[PDB]
């Protein structure tokens, strides 16, 4: 593996969905907040490149629509396709228990 | 400075069992935490908190608000906790957004408190008791309208 996808140093949240939303979204701009990650934070990619990056990667990533969990060390949080999240208040409430889970990787103590 | 803003509301319709005053709690902690705020929801009772973190996954539209109950999600608890007076809250909270009939003593510690005056002609005494309690407690206060 000679070529691969470096995530850049400021990097600290991976978002992976088939469709890359816009990060001003309404919905994915609270998802970051929540996830005390600033949009500068973020590399979208899709599902294809994940495997492109490095072996060894360690961040932690989001990913939208795509039940397959990431070959990509991190806490992952996974979410329904920002469709449906959009309109499953319930879907909502998931994701926050699940980012909860791992608020230790979110929010870290200081 | 302390500051309590009674927001006055201009009708009493209930939706899916929420209150008038509980769809604008819902507005206000959702603004509030975007602005970076730690909110306290502290409801008069604890089946009235249940009601409001089912409504906040829903409301305001578009949006994904972190909260939980009191005693529920992450260490120091979520960005927007909701509490009841059987149940002890989760400290650095910036705001606090007050469900309570009367003045609650526990509203002088904040900095920042939201207070409501409802439509319902029967429950306005009530939020005139509670602007006279602000005012003795030494808050600066001030009324006004959601929009």
């Amino acid at each position: 593996g000679e070529i691969a996808i470096a995530i850049p140093a400021h990097v600290r949240l991976v978002m992976v969905a088939n469709d890359l939303p816009a990060l001003t979204d309404p919905l994915v701009s609270d998802v970051l907040r929540a996830l005390t990650v600033s949009p500068d934070q973020v590399l979208q990619l899709t599902p294809e490149k994940i495997a492109m990056l490095p072996q060894g990667s360690h961040c932690n990533s989001w990913r939208l629509g795509t039940d397959e969990p990431l070959s990509l060390e991190g806490a992952q949080v996974a979410s329904p396709a920002l469709t449906d999240l959009r309109a499953n208040p319930t879907a909502r409430a998931a994701l926050w228990q699940q980012i909860c889970t791992y608020e230790h990787d979110f929010f870290p103590r200081n | 400075m302390k500051n309590a803003t009674f927001y006055l509301l201009d009708n009493d319709t209930t939706v899916d069992g929420l209150s008038a005053v509980e769809q604008l709690v819902c507005e206000i902690a959702a603004e509030r935490w975007r602005s970076g705020k730690r909110v306290l929801i502290a409801c008069e009772d604890e089946k009235q908190a249940y009601r409001l973190d089912e409504a906040l996954w829903a409301r305001p539209a578009e949006s994904f608000v972190p909260h939980n109950l009191a005693g529920e999600g992450p260490r120091g608890g979520a960005p927007v906790e909701i509490a009841w007076p059987q149940k002890r809250s989760s400290s650095r909270r910036d705001i606090l957004i007050s469900l309570r009939t009367s003045f609650a003593d526990f509203a002088t510690a904040f900095t920042e408190v939201v207070d409501f005056v409802p439509y319902e002609d029967s429950l306005k005494q009530l939020a005139r008791e509670r602007y006279k309690a602000y005012r003795v407690a030494g808050f600066n206060l001030n009324t006004a309208t959601w929009k």
